[PDB]
């Protein structure tokens, strides 16, 4: 409703840019690859070898993301 | 009539205290306790002294009149008489 | 002595003249009234130690930590075995001192197997043990001529096939009983003197034959045989050492990824019954549950790096610390934080925080670094808070919706 | 010791509260102690900053009383002079030096304070730039600027203020061109809505003097540059310029809405005053010029509705006279009416927000405060909706 | 600016002079004659460390913030900051 977006525009800048942010979080998260990632590391700690810890990885960004 | 004005400044806006020097940095009339009519009074009588000092030695005819102090919790007016001096405490506001 | 009459010359008719004179300058000064114009005025942590050894720390990686009731401020720093010294036996363990403040090992603990969790053993400080990968447990004694395991499991049926990724002991010394959970979805309730048969070898697994593995799962402080279950795949529970629930016989599921630490409430200082237990994973929150939940009560936050551990500080009932892989410790309380933490910072540089445990003498937080040097941290002014009933509060208004 | 440590003390990130705490008590100090019907109360006058500075605004701050914004052109006399002055004077206070002084590059125009703000003064500005002031810095200096957007106000902006609760407040200027900006009231350099107002003949209305209805509307009135006030919301699908009041025969100077509910009930009337020497009675719902006023000779500048009584308001003309008006009583003459030395032709009024006095803003440098004292708000509620029943039967020829 | 607000603030009548003293005694402000005034300024900076010391030994929380004094002849002030301070003297005008 355009008196609703009137007035909306306040929110819905900074809001938006937010999640945009969160988003350009994501992405220079996964700028970098798996094995330079500490992530990497603990996991491969904890039996989670670089192989199958980077789908824990991927699907991390995958739910942040989505 | 001393006491008339007295009872008018009983409830007069922001009046903290209510007393006076009487023998030249000895108080007697005291609405409050020992320290913070005399004990203050006589202080503030050495330290109007010691202004009448300062201006004395700017100009010996040049005594003092009149003193007030503005603080944050509250203003106090010194009047200086002939022998005795005075002081009222006040609140700011 | 002042004077013998004071009244007299005050109650005159002259003296007041002067007293009349002095009203006159009040009369004066009095009148003004004006007053002062604005104008638009307008008028925690400690860094405890670092666990530095030049032969059994060289910047190893912590398996985890585990702080002592009996003989406080002492941790068995069990640290796996780095690429740093693959000659040198795997799974160092090492006691330490918080009461000494010491960098050097007090006594070493050192293995044939790569040791994960090696905790403590309640009422045989020097007595330590641990789990290894290779699916045995392994019990140190460095009293016994012998730094290497004086009490070796062997590989057999009745151990454990997968790692053992928490071994933790429940009971004092009348009821030593060493609980060592492996990622087969058996874990063997062992003791602190023998360690060769299991004594309870019951089995988390499913009705199935799968391989449930954990992800050091921690336990409730207390041990009243009531241990929390996190697997490597949400698998949030809290089986029983004895009796039908010695395995996936209650369920409080929705979790996504391995539960690095599921830690409960830690010691009641003016809170509720102080069995929430929350769950550290790989979700990038440490999601909340309860023995009656069977829904993430509330999760927690996090945004770079896994979760690796939790607890809860026994000195502020309310508070705890949670990590992440680069360096954060949001540490705050339900009742007074939503989200947001308390106090956080990240450690020097930037290090995959395994570890983070709460001395058991009060409030210092073992902050186990990614790097083999445990650097412990004392939150100070966080002290315990009365009428920590909000915590209460904020847990059932979050585990109803 | 030296003039060297000096000037560096002097000039050191240390002594500027000192300087400013040093001419506040001293200036603090300047009411004198003894020890011994329209007011004409006050000239503000200083010719430091004011001489060939006519008047731009003025404005009483609505947080904090005896403090009205006294925002001027500059000549060109001295262009060396700051382009640009706005001054802030005071009551409570009773002194002869101004209480502030701001630098500026252009000629301030319709500069006011910031509601929510106790101390942040915006300002429009000749170049089109507008400008913030606030008293927690320590200059003369704008705190803030915007830059030229394409979507800014390049035009010189003629009406800022503030709009919006403390939640979400915004600030709305406006250049001559027509387009209006929604403004930020902590960033400045970026417009938050920059929309424009359009007409469908002549889209860049050029546009002056803007007002609004006690109770934030988004709609506001709008005074043209010959007459046709326009009102119009400020989005929904009426964006821009919404409905079309008209029949004015010239440049619209001043506006103003209803105050609050005096006595009668809020009753949505606006005003106009222009140069067809007469000021006119407006409704917000008749596209018609409700009642005309006075033919009073030359000019009539600007108009502000008093907010204490519900029928009284005031105006300027080219004479220098005051002629105010209460309506409840007359119908065709000024109730109370005075006059200021010699003939400045004035160029600003204003009601306080505070209620029951009144600033003048004289043009030719000076500002003088009046007062009244008589004029109150008697329970004349439908007393004076019958005045206003009158005036909307008695046009009907 | 500093000159501005001498000019304006000695263009206030009864001033005899804007000499203001800073915390270390030495004349900072000074428009008359200095020989004369110094005694005067190091006498005041003696007796504005009187003043703060009466208000932070008579009141713990109390903080000093400006004085009044009527002399004989004239109408002088103190106005004492937290890190420096100010000496004028006034005349009944």
């Amino acid at each position: 409703r355009p008196h609703i977006r009137g007035a909306i525009r306040e929110y819905q800048t900074q809001l938006i840019q937010r999640v945009k942010d969160d988003i350009e979080s994501l992405h220079d998260k996964f700028k970098v690859q798996y094995p330079q990632s500490q992530a990497c590391k603990m996991s491969h700690v904890r039996d989670l070898p670089p192989v199958s810890g980077s789908i824990i990885w991927a699907k991390q960004i995958d739910r942040q993301l989505t | 009539e001393v006491e008339e004005t007295l009872k008018r400044l009983q409830s007069q806006k922001g009046v903290q205290g209510i007393i006076v020097v009487n023998t030249e940095g000895i108080p007697i009339k005291s609405t409050m306790d020992n320290p913070t009519t005399t004990q203050y009074a006589s202080l503030m009588h050495s330290f109007i002294l010691k202004a009448r000092s300062t201006v004395r030695d700017i100009d010996p005819q040049n005594d003092l009149t009149f003193l007030r102090i503005r603080s944050k919790k509250n203003e106090i007016m010194v009047a200086p008489d002939k022998d005795y001096f005075l002081i009222v405490i006040q609140n700011p506001t | 002595l002042t004077e013998e009459e004071k009244q007299q010359i005050l109650h005159s008719e002259e003296f007041l003249s002067f007293f009349d004179h002095s009203t006159r300058i009040v009369e004066r000064a009095l009148s003004e009234q004006i007053n002062i114009f604005f104008d638009y005025s307008g008028r925690k942590l400690s860094l405890n130690r670092q666990f530095f050894d030049e032969r059994w720390s060289k910047h190893r990686v912590v398996s985890c930590l585990d702080w002592s009731s009996q003989y406080p401020e002492l941790l068995v720093a069990s640290y796996n075995n780095n690429e740093d010294a693959p000659h040198e036996p795997d799974g160092v363990a090492l006691v330490w001192n918080m009461k000494y403040k010491k960098t050097t090992p007090e006594y070493v603990f050192h293995c044939q197997s790569a040791v994960m969790s090696a905790t403590f053993a309640k009422f045989h400080p020097n007595l330590v043990v641990g789990g290894t990968y290779s699916g045995q447990i392994v019990l140190w004694d460095n009293r016994s001529n012998k730094r290497t395991p004086v009490q070796r499991t062997p590989l057999s049926a009745a151990a454990h096939t997968h790692p053992v990724y928490c071994v933790n002991v429940v009971g004092t010394q009348n009821a030593h009983n060493l609980i060592s959970i492996s990622t087969d979805g058996k874990i063997c309730s062992w003791s602190l003197d023998m360690l060769s048969h299991p004594q309870d070898s019951m089995e988390l697994v499913h009705k199935q034959s799968k391989a449930v593995a954990v992800t050091s799962m921690s336990f409730p402080v207390g041990d009243v045989n009531n241990f929390v279950v996190g697997s490597e795949e949400g698998s949030v529970y809290t089986a029983c050492r004895h009796g039908s629930k010695a395995g996936i016989s209650e369920m409080f599921e929705g979790h996504q990824g391995p539960i690095t630490g599921i830690h409960c409430h830690a010691a009641v200082g003016a809170v509720d019954f102080s069995h929430l237990f929350v769950t550290s994973s790989f979700d990038w929150t440490v999601k909340l549950w309860s023995t009656k939940n069977n829904k993430p009560l509330y999760s927690f936050e996090d945004n770079a790096g896994y979760v690796y551990d939790v607890m809860w500080s026994p000195t502020h009932p309310a508070l705890f610390a949670c990590v992440d892989g680069m360096g954060r410790l949001d540490l705050w309380n339900l009742n007074n934080d939503t989200e947001v933490p308390t106090a956080s910072i990240s450690v020097e540089g930037n290090p995959a925080l395994n570890r983070v445990r709460w001395t058991h003498s009060g409030r210092e937080i073992a902050v186990g670094d990614s790097e083999g040097q445990i650097v412990i941290y004392d939150v100070g002014e966080q002290i315990a808070v009365p009428r920590n009933d909000e915590w209460a509060r904020f847990g059932r208004t979050l585990a109803e919706i």
